[PDB]
Parts: C-alpha cells; structure tokens; sequence
RNA sequence: AGGAGUGGAGCCUGCGGCUUAAUUUGACCAACACGGGAAACCUCACCCGGCCCGGACACGGACAGGAUUGACAGAUUGAU
RNA sequence: AGCGUGUGCCUACCCUACGCCGGCAGGCGCGGGUAACCCGUUGAACCCCAUUCGUGAUGGGGAUCGGGGAUUGCAAUUAUUCCCCAUGAACGAGGAAUUCCCAGUAAGUGCGGGUCAUAAGCUUGCGUUGAUUAAGUCCCUGCCCUUUGUACACACCGCCCG
C-alpha cells in the first residue's frame, strides 16, 4: 500500500465511510453496504476453517518490522472475500503449481483472491497448421 | 408408462431409438355386505398374478 | 491413519450411482430406475416390459 | 489392524448362527446397518470372509453388487473349535427339508 | 421528486455513498473510470477489457472474427 | 410398517424383484439344468417356485442348500421372518426347454469335447422331444485366431411378426 | 497412465522409537510403590494408565482429542 | 412441378488447427446438439501437490521389559 | 386445448391451491394430493377486438457492456441461474452451391417428458392454426431383373501404356 484518494481523503470513500470506521465494524453493518453475492458468504457461511488463514495475516503483520511488509502466507483457497483487515498483508495464492504472489490493497476489497492470479498463459499464435 | 431411449449403447451410425410401454389396468367393484364373507371368499379362487386390496370403507 | 476420507457428496452425478456395479456417466433416474440403459435393452425379455410397439 | 479383536468374533459368532452372511459393496457405509449391529465402520464384513475363503472354509458367490457367502463343513469345525463351541453343535439349521 | 432508488442506473456507485443518476457527457466519463479502477488494482477484467476479448463468460473460440 | 408406494412403482419393485433372482439363480443352479422360476405371493405368504430339471442335486442331502437359499433371500431384500417359503418343481419335456439346453451343451463344451458333434447331439434332443424346428450357433474363435461362426439347423424357423 | 516419475524424499511411516518398557513404577521399599506422576482422572480412563510427564505439556494419550493440561 | 430454408448477418453448440504446465478421449453417405457428453466440486479418464493400503494366503524372521496402534501441543504444512 | 407428470423415491428429496408482504426476482403463514379423488372444469400461445407508432438502421433488431437486487449450494471468480435500470452493434433478404417435404401433410405457434441441488437455443412426444403444387418420369443421383462384352476377382477407388 502506497496509493492516496482511494478509501479516504477527497475523492473516494469506501461507499460513503472511511477505511477506519470499517475497522471497528462487526462484518454485520459492513455486509449492509450493498455488493449483494458478500451477503451471502457471510451469512451462510460463518467460518468453515477459514481460521488457518486470518490467524496467520495478523500473526505475521504484527511481527514484521515497521514500513516492511511480512514474508508470504500461502493459500490453495482462492475464495474468500478480500477485507478491510486483511489488507498490508502479502499472499501466495495456488493456480495449478505456481503460487502467484500479491500485495492486498484497500483498493481491492470486496473481490475474491482469485481474481488477482491468473491460471492460463494469455495466448499466443500461431500459424495456422496442416489440416 | 413410456420409455424412449436409445437403441444403440455408445452413440455411432443412424440415430434411432426404441419405444417401449407397460399398460397397466384398475378396476373396482364396491359390495355392501358384513366385512366377514368378503374377506373370506375374496382371498381365494385367484389363479393368476393379480392383485387385490380391501378397503374398510370409501362410502 | 488419516481424519478424512471423505468430502460432500449430497447432490450432483457422483452421489448417485447405477446398478452395472456402481457406474455413472449414464445419468439415470426415471420413474425409480438406478438402472443402466444398456442392461435395461437386455432386460426387455425380462419383467417390467414386453415390447409391443 | 486390519480390524480389532473384538470386532472379529461378531462376524465368526454371527455366521455360525444363520448359515450364511451376505453384504454390499461399499467402502462409505457408516456402521454397517442390516446386522451386525453398529459395530462395523468400514468393510470388515468382506475383508475378514476373503481371507476365511482363501483358506477355503465358505463359499461366494457375487450378484449384482451383493455378496452371499456360503458356510461348509470344513469352516463349521474351524470356528467350532476356533470359538470353543461344544462337539456338536449347529444352530444354522438342522432338519429334512420336505 | 419521489421515482424510487431501484429505478435509478446507479445505486450506491461504489465510493462515492449514494444513490445517482447519470446522463450523456459524466456517463462516459464514469465509464471510463471504472475500466481504469479494473486495472489499477488489476483483476480478471482489466486485463480482458485490455487485450479486448470478451469480460462475461463466453466462449471466444468461434466468435469474434475482424481475421481469417 | 406403512404407508405404501404408488400403484405406478408397485409393479417396478415387482420387476426388479422377478429379474434379479432370475440371474441370482443361473450363477449357482448352472450345472443342476436350471430352467427358470415362478414367482407367486400368496396369502401371508412367499412361494417361490424354483424350476430345475433335477431336483435331486438342487436338494442335496438333508435338505442343506434348499436351506442356505431360503435363508439367503431372508436377509438379502429385508423379508419379514418365516415368511419366505421355498419350493421345488420338476418339469416334464426337457427340449422346449432352450434355456436348459443352451446350459447344458455350454458344460459339455468346457467339459473338453469337439463342437460339431456336440451341436448335433444337443439337436436331435431338441427335435425328439417335439419341436418344429430349432437352431445353433456357435460365434467365437476356434482353429486359429481369428472368429467364424457355426449355424446347425433342422426344420422350420420364424423370424418376423408377432 | 504412464509410469511414476523420480522424487527426492519420500518416507512412509516413522519406526515408532524402541523404547525401554516399565520403569513408570519406583521401587525402593516394599510393600510401597512410588508413584511418579498422576493416573489419569476420566471416567472413561480406568485410571490404571500414567498420563505423561512432558512437562509445560500434560496429556493423557488413551485421550486423542481431549484432557490436555499444559502447566 | 412447387412450398419452406440452409450457405449471407448476430448468437448457441460440436469438430479441426493453434496456444498451454494440462488444455483428457472415441468417432471422419454409414463422424461432426453424436458417446443421454447442457463438465462449478463431484463427475474425471487429464495436469500439479499431499495422505492412505483396502499387498489375500503360504513359508521364514521378529516376539509378551512384547510384535504392534493412535495422538495433544510446538515446529512444519493449502491443511485442525 | 392436448400427451403427461407429481412428496411417502437414493440416503433427503415433489407438485402446488389459498392468506399475507414486495415493482420484480422472491419471502412468509397455512392446507390438499399414493393421484378420473389434490394441483387442474389444466381459465397456454399463435389467432381475435380497440388505441399508439409511420417507411425513418425508426419505437425494426437486441448483440456488446456498466451498476444494483434475489435464488440454489460446502463453495458461484473465467460473470451457475433469475430479476431491475442504463448502454443500442451487425443486420434493410442474402454468391458459388445445397437440404427436406404429397394431407390434418408442409409452414407458423405453444406445452409435457428426458438430463436436473441450481439451468434448454438440444432431443423425444403432444395439441392448436393450417396452404401452394403433383396424380408424373428415368434427365440427373441411385436401386431391382434379364441380355451382352471384359486383359477385372484386393472386383473400375478396378486394371494398364510410353
């Protein structure tokens, strides 16, 4: 994180609240502001062994130095909804072999893991072949 | 009862099928006489496979 | 040993399975069947049908 | 293990009982419903059979995925004395058939 | 002037708290916005917008043809 | 011990029951001239009537397997206790019988035996017994790797219509 | 399909450690015997077994998901 | 003799070629909305990681201060 | 208007009337149906009757694409499906070629079943509206029978010459 004018200051609020406020909210008041498919992972859900993750964000961006980021945490799970807390952090996320690391920006939040790491070369040609 | 399905187990040449069908019959004959002589006689002198099914009481 | 085995199967084409000897791929269901089209053909002699038309 | 001793002697005892055990193919069935009363949590029924059939002992038939296991003479001595059982004694059946 | 909010082309546009209405010149002007916020944190989409191929769920195989 | 399923179903249950059995039976009775089966539920009561040529084999000595098979299906499709009742039947005229004798000429084929002579000693059976006509084939491979096929026939044949 | 590829590690199951046997019980007078450390307290333990002394680390190992002390 | 179309346009779907770490595979009038094949997982045969044995039976060896079985926490690990 | 179908089945699941709440998707409370019994006197579409638009790539066409709301599931990102607002492309009757069809038939038009936790532009059946053209021929393509010729029989996709 490095950006300015994206969650607080003139020019973008997260929907009309400031990244700091999301902070002390319970992801009850926070699953009210409007992006409809949250809701539902939310509300279904409640923490499937989504533990192993959240645990390891906070544990590692509390014991790595100051204006330093920390290592990696690694993940096969690329679902699961990117969050105000989670942010600074630095994850490794699994396509088919490679583990596709990515800064979590306030930017992001809302999106899925997923979305940041790609799993297919984008394509090339060609030369049209024989038959 | 209808089933039309493929005729050809692992899909190859003309695409054809096969219709095949059960009929099945009911029919019902309501007596109204002591529930002793009809459980009786009812249960016997059936040769086929056929089946029957009391009932108590309908009307 | 090991504290899985197992992950759900609830619904879909693997939490049922046709009678062959537990094959699929073949998704099959009609008026209670769970049995295989391929077998059902061999079983037209057999009771439940006689051919007619 | 390969299965505990306890669960052993609640096949061997049940089969001289009925003559005969059949079973299902699976490897999810959870206790094993339909005797052996909620004590079986994986195969053991078709493990402990196949190896009391390759020393003979019973035979087996398979048909659409169901296993029927018939007990002889050989197995009736067997788990006679395997079981400590008295010199004659068949509680499977025993009498003419008419 | 009481048309309700559902009714309206933005509800709660994101980051910026509200309910809107948007015509001819600012709608092109959000537009452009959010194609530039797609590949500023550079999702999935960003970069399908980018090298201009489909953004929705559609197979690209047989569609399209500018090229033969 | 209810309700009960619909009529539709009834009759499907019925057929798998028919159809199971039938193929239950043919991997055990194969060398006893297995012939079929005759299926009737009577009042309180199951009969099933298990046709084989000879009785004497299916019998055994002391009633023992009639015995191990009715304890089979007492466990095998869930039967209430002593309900199951078993019994026998010989049948009289054994060569219109195509089922037996398709068996039995397989035995006297993996028994070691040459096939030609075979296909006509299991023909003039056939046709002894009473019987328009009758037919053999034998498709599959013999004197060398590739397939042929062998077709015996005497009399007359059908092949369309009802 | 094809065959198995070389890997540069794998090692199936440890030798579980060939430890001495029953010194769990102290003698140095009859007819006293010595405890060491407490028999375990459940009521599905017959309390005949010893809990480990695997101190900063207390657990009773006929348990396998429950009773463990760690002081 | 005529009727309605296809080939033209947009879209769906199958097939070839190309790409890819893998883009699983059969089929070339009598293949090509065909293999009930509208694949999120399952399915799944493919690719990449991790675990398990569900290697019967026989013979020999080991072996009742004992053959052997399982597991908390910490570390490790996508992983409790 | 018709052929059907429906929970008590596989392992967890059916078809829905009625009441209430919401623009809608939908939610919620109650009741029936083993079925010529309840859903369903299946109160379907095209068609029919009256307004509006006016020859304009137009209000024809609905591709592409932004934001938001619901439902299924353990999980919906490369958008499962459904709904609301906005965006408004090719396309203005189609080359060389080619398919299919003779009476409730072609064509137009809707519906049920199949796969199905969620979901038909597919397939299989069913109703509804309902023409024009023929009553023939071997021209093309192909097939049956006879006669004839052959260096062919792996049979003209054959065989064979410099």
């Amino acid at each position: 994180v490095e950006q300015k004018k994206k969650r607080t200051f003139r020019k973008f609020t997260y929907r009309g609240v400031d990244l700091d406020q999301l902070l002390d909210m319970s992801y009850e008041q926070l699953m009210q502001l409007y992006s409809a498919r949250q809701r539902r992972r939310l509300s279904r859900g409640l923490r499937r062994k989504q533990h192993s993750l959240l645990k390891r964000l906070r544990k590692a961006k509390k014991e790595a130095p100051p204006m330093e980021k920390p290592e990696v945490v690694k993940t096969h799970l690329r679902d699961m909804i990117i969050l105000p807390e989670m942010v600074g952090s630095m994850v490794g996320v699994y396509n088919g072999k490679t583990f596709n690391q990515v800064e979590i920006k306030p930017e992001m939040i809302g999106h899925y893991l997923g979305e940041f790491s790609i799993t297919y070369k984008p394509v090339k040609h060609g030369r049209p072949g024989i038959g | 009862l209808r089933i039309t399905t493929r005729k050809t187990p692992c899909g190859e040449g003309s695409k054809t099928w096969d219709r095949f069908q059960m009929r099945i019959h009911k029919r019902l004959i309501d007596l109204h006489s002591p529930s002793e002589i009809v459980k009786q006689i009812t249960s016997i002198s059936i040769e086929p496979g056929v089946e029957v099914e009391v009932t108590i009481a309908d009307a | 040993q090991q504290l899985y085995w197992s992950h759900p199967r609830k619904f879909g084409q693997g939490s049922r399975s046709c009678r062959v000897c537990s094959n699929r791929h073949g998704l099959i269901r009609k008026y209670g069947l769970n049995m295989c089209r391929q077998c059902f053909r061999q079983y037209a002699k057999d009771i439940g049908f006689i051919k007619l038309d | 293990m390969l299965m505990p001793k306890k669960n052993r002697i609640a096949i061997y005892e049940l089969l001289f009982k009925e003559g005969v055990m059949v079973a299902k193919k699976d490897v999810h069935m959870p206790k094993h419903p339909e005797l052996a009363d909620k004590n079986v949590p994986n195969l053991h029924v078709m493990k402990a059979m196949q190896s009391l059939k390759s020393r003979g002992y019973v035979k087996e038939q398979f048909a659409w995925r169901h296993f029927y296991w018939y007990l002889t003479n050989e197995g009736i001595q067997y788990l006679r004395d395997y079981l400590h059982l008295p010199p004659e004694i068949v509680p499977a059946t025993l009498r003419r058939s008419r | 002037y009481k048309i309700p909010d559902w009714f309206l082309n933005r509800q709660k546009d994101v980051k910026d708290g509200k309910y809107s209405q948007v015509l001819a010149n600012g709608l092109d002007n959000k537009l452009r916005e959010d194609l530039e916020r797609l590949k500023k944190i550079r999702a999935h989409r960003g970069l399908r917008h980018f090298w201009g191929l489909r953004v929705r769920g559609q197979h690209t195989k047989t569609t399209g043809r500018r090229g033969r | 011990m209810a309700v009960q399923i619909s009529k539709k179903r009834k009759f499907v249950a019925d057929g798998i029951f028919k159809a199971e059995l039938n193929e239950f039976l043919t991997r055990e009775l194969a060398e006893d001239g297995y012939s079929g089966v005759e299926v009737r539920v009577t009042p309180t009561r199951t009969e099933i009537i298990i046709l084989a040529t000879r009785t004497q084999n299916v019998l055994g000595e002391k009633g023992r397997r009639i015995r191990e098979l009715t304890a089979v299906v007492q466990k095998r499709f869930g039967f209430p206790e002593g309900s199951v009742e078993l019994y026998a039947e010989k049948v009289a005229t054994r060569g219109l019988c195509a089922i037996a004798q398709a068996e039995s000429l397989r035995y006297k084929l993996l028994g070691g035996l040459a096939v030609r002579r075979a296909c006509y000693g299991v023909l003039r059976f056939i046709m002894e017994s009473g019987a328009k006509g009758c037919e053999v084939v034998v498709s599959g491979k013999l004197r060398g790797q590739r397939a042929k096929s062998m077709k015996f026939v005497d009399g007359l044949m059908i092949h369309s219509g009802d | 399909k094809k065959s198995y590829t070389t890997p540069k590690k794998n090692k199936h199951k440890r030798k579980k450690v060939k430890l001495a046997v029953l010194k769990y019980y102290k003698v140095d007078e009859n007819g006293k015997i010595s405890r060491l450390r407490r028999e375990c307290p459940s009521d599905e333990c017959g309390a005949g077994v010893f809990m480990a002394s695997h101190f900063d680390r207390h657990y009773c190992g006929k348990c396998c998901l429950t009773y463990c002390f760690n002081k």
